[PDB]
C-alpha cells in the first residue's frame, strides 16, 4: 500500500474500501 | 485529525484503519 | 418515495455530502 | 440501519442526516 | 444540511443527489 | 453562476435545488 | 457496442466529463 | 431519454455528447 | 471473505488508492 | 483477470495490489 | 469533447470511461 | 507524463486515449 493525498469526499472513499462492512466514523476537526 | 492529517499531508491505509469501527 | 437507492461507495458519498463538517458514522451492521 | 433504509429500501437526504453526528 | 465546497464533477455528484429523479442542468459560466 | 460560487466559496444544498428540473 | 451500462452517478459522471465547460442537461423523465 | 439509452441501454461517449449543452 | 464486490469505476478507484504512484493496469480482458 | 477475482467474484486490497506496476 | 483538468482519482475515472472494455494501464511519473 | 499533463495543466480525452490496452 501506498501514502495518500485524500481530501473532501476523497477521503470517504478511501474509508470506505478500508473499513469496508465494519464501517466507520468520519469525524473531521471543525 | 485524520481528515485534514490526510489532505494537508498524507497518511496511509493503516492509519485510516484506525476509523473502522 | 421516487426516493432512488444509495449504496455502497454512493451511500458514504451522499452522507459526507449531506453531514459534511459534522462527521457522519458508516455502520452496515446496525 | 442504513443499508437497509437507503440502499435495500430508500430512503431521503432528510433521512440520511439520522446518520450524522 | 451543511454548505458544500464543490468543484468539478463534485458539484455533479451533489447536483444529482440533490434533484434525483427530477434531474438538473448543469450550466458553468464558460 | 452555482459551479463557480460552490467551488470558489461555498454553496448550499438548497442553493442547488434552484438547478433541478 | 461492447459499449457498458452508465448508470446514475455514473451516468453524470461520465456526462460531465464528454460535455465539461459546454454543460449538460440530466432529465432522466426526458 | 439519457437513461434508456446509456443505462438500459448502453452508449457511446457520442452518444453521451447529444445531453451536452 | 466478507469483502465486498468491486465492479467498474469503483474497481479502478480501488486499484488506484492501493496502488496509488506505483500505477497499476485495469485489464477486464486479462 | 481483475474483473473476475473482485467484481464477479471478492478481493481483498491485499489482492488488488496483484494489479499494481 | 471537452478539454480535460484531471487530477488524481478523477484522470483513473476518465481512462476508465475512456477505454472502457478495453482496459488502460495507469503510469503516474514518480 | 499523462498523469502530471491533464492535471498541472489540460488534457483531452483524444490524448487519454493513449493509454487504452
Ligand atoms: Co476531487
Ligand atoms: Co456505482
Amino acid at each position: 500500500f501506498v501514502n495518500q493525498h485524500l481530501c473532501g469526499s476523497h477521503l470517504v472513499e478511501a474509508l470506505y474500501l478500508v473499513c469496508g462492512e465494519r464501517g466507520f466514523f468520519y469525524t473531521p476537526k471543525a | 485529525g485524520i481528515v485534514e492529517q490526510c489532505c494537508t499531508s498524507i497518511c496511509s491505509l493503516y492509519q485510516l484503519e484506525n476509523y473502522c469501527n
